[PDB]
């Protein structure tokens, strides 16, 4: 870790999509419980992420 | 101030600062041993090797006591002591990653335990183990990375003479409620017979067990009334209740005599109580060796005649 994996991902998006900030960063460290799977996929009915962000920017690197 | 460590564990320097608990007496030898290991460049993680119950808890308590007393050396000066209990144990590994970062930045946080291999390999965390000997040779010895990082410390039961000084040091802290006198003969007699019968829990916990119900038949036994207040108080009780009933019954012919009698009895009760305590508070009820062995008679079943020799 820390060898520059993040830099490689940013450079890949810059030369392909023409933008460097068009990256959706998802940290799996915050998704540990079973109920965490119902957060990035969207808010389940009767209660109130990744799908919302990717829809506005289809040309993004996850 | 390591807010994460202060909430996910229990701080020891705060408890020792107030000093509301009994001081650690008899573990002065281990005080210099713990700081010595932490000052070593290699193997700076002492481990409390011993059976659970020999007094390993007091070892950690005394480490933070020297900080308040300014007895710790410069190498271990102004360093907080933090202990992580085993009852708060995936999402478990997500909390330990943040705690170790604060320890390195502060430089004065000492962990105390009762995944972490990379942390101990570089010596960033100066954790103090508290596992038993049986579990130390099964999980720590099998790993080479932690073999040269944890230094075992021989923490066993103290000597018989060392236990004697524990009672004498804490004697002044055991007389602050009723101001009783404890003879010095019972202090030395509470350690000779302790190991003779009870030898299943090691020192010092098994040592301080004789003085629990040994000699308790002298002090307050003479504070009783030999048929003095047993009848005086009874007379006061019946007059008061009967007096109230006569008020609502429009019967004051006998109520007038009841009030005078009740007032006289109240004066007599105070006089009898005052003279009782004046002639008894002067004398002191010290302990006796003839009743020390009475408590151990029922623990094992040995007759008192056999024990009293």
């Amino acid at each position: 870790t820390g060898v520059g994996k993040t830099e490689l991902a940013r450079a890949l998006a810059e030369s392909m999509f023409g933008d460097d900030d068009a990256m959706i960063r998802v940290d799996m460290s915050e998704f540990m419980e079973k109920h965490a799977v119902s957060r990035l996929v969207g808010a389940p009915p009767g209660y109130v992420q990744l799908t919302e962000k990717v829809r506005r920017k289809p040309y993004s690197v996850i | 101030n390591t807010p994460t460590l202060d909430s996910l564990a229990r701080d020891l320097t705060v408890i020792a600062k107030d000093g509301t608990l009994d001081p650690v007496i008899g573990r002065d030898k281990e005080i210099t041993r713990v700081i010595e290991v932490l000052s070593r460049r290699t193997k700076n993680n002492p481990v409390l090797i011993g059976e659970p119950g020999v007094g390993k808890t007091a070892i950690a308590e005394g480490l933070a006591q020297a900080i308040v007393n300014n007895e710790v050396p410069e190498t271990l000066k102004d360093k907080r002591v933090m202990s992580l209990d085993m009852g708060t144990v995936g999402e478990f590994e997500e909390r330990l990653k943040k705690v170790m970062e604060e320890i390195q930045q502060a430089g004065n946080v000492i962990l105390f335990i009762d995944i972490l291999k990379p942390a101990l390999a570089r010596g960033e965390l100066q954790c103090i183990g508290a596992t038993t000997l049986d579990e130390y040779r099964k999980n720590i010895e099998k790993d080479a990375a932690l073999e040269r990082r944890f230094q075992p410390v021989q923490v066993d039961e103290p000597s018989v003479v060392d236990t004697v000084a524990i009672l004498k040091g804490l004697r002044d802290r055991y007389e602050a409620h009723h101001r009783i006198n404890i003879s010095d003969e019972a202090i030395e007699a509470a350690v000779k017979l302790s190991n003779r019968y009870v030898s299943d829990r090691f020192l010092p916990d098994k040592a301080i067990d004789l003085i629990d119900e040994a000699s308790s038949k002298v002090r307050l036994k003479s504070h009783t009334t030999p048929n003095n207040l047993k009848e005086i108080e009874q007379e006061i009780e019946k007059v008061k209740n009967e007096k109230d009933a006569a008020v609502h019954a429009q019967e004051f012919e006998n109520a007038a005599n009841l009030r005078d009698k009740q007032t006289k009895l109240e004066k007599q009760y105070e006089e009898a109580k005052n003279e009782w305590k004046n002639a008894q508070n002067g004398m002191s009820t010290s302990l006796s060796e003839e009743d020390i062995a009475e408590v151990i008679a029922g623990w094992t079943g040995i007759p008192l005649t056999k024990i009293n020799e």
